[PDB]
């Protein structure tokens, strides 16, 4: 815990034991604010066709 | 705010002091049916009132 | 019971008041017993939790 | 305690035990400096009514 | 089983949700009951680690 220290390394690896398979995976990812920060109603528009509502 | 814009930055230092008053020894303003509760929706945010009396 | 409606009580739930803390902004360099009028313009945010049974 | 830990989680949540229930609710807060850091005397406005004083 | 392919589950892996926590902009000095509309515009990142067997 800290602001200068790491909260994980970086595993992506993949290890075959001959019966099992374990398979690590890492990633970087981006993370906006959607809607600023609030929920929606969200519906289709107006004279969309009745499948698509 | 310098000139026609607003900066905001974090103040590590500055403190926030907070008491309870559990010997009911000043003016008691709630349930006067006042504003400033928190929000009903919890996605909201709530400004805190001001104290008088 | 209060006309309002809901639960009297003679030891409620206390008051809890907040306060940012001041913080004087680059004092005079020769001393002066005046009070402050100046301070860092500042507020402060959070979370808050209640559990009630 | 730190600049880069947490203080508390997030705790929304309501359980029904059958004889009692509890209702926990987070909110985020923020809180100005009011009276610019100083008490103040307030009073009703000169001829207003004497039921409004 | 899926039409897509793949395993059918009654319990799959949980939805991992996160979210960016709300961070107020300037409050005024006088109190307002109405909802803030304005916040710090602001994103977080990171890495993410998936292992499985």
């Amino acid at each position: 815990d800290g602001v200068g220290n790491s909260s994980g390394n970086w595993h992506c690896d993949s290890t075959w034991m001959g019966d099992r398979v374990i398979t690590t995976s890492t990633r970087t990812w981006a993370l906006p604010t959607y809607n600023n920060h609030l929920y929606k109603q969200i519906s289709s528009q107006s004279g969309a066709s009745n499948d698509n509502h | 705010q310098n000139d026609g814009t607003t900066t905001i930055a974090n103040n590590l230092t500055s403190t926030v002091q907070v008491f309870t008053d559990s010997e009911y020894q000043l003016p008691y303003v709630l349930g006067s049916a006042h504003q400033g509760c928190l929000p009903p929706f919890p996605a909201d945010v709530f400004m805190v009132p001001q104290y008088g009396y | 019971s209060p006309l309002m409606g809901g639960f009297g009580l003679k030891h409620p739930p206390p008051q809890i008041l907040i306060k940012n803390t001041p913080v004087p902004a680059n004092p005079s360099t020769t001393f002066s017993a005046a009070k402050f009028a100046s301070f860092i313009t500042q507020y402060s945010t959070g979370q808050v939790s209640v559990e009630i049974e």
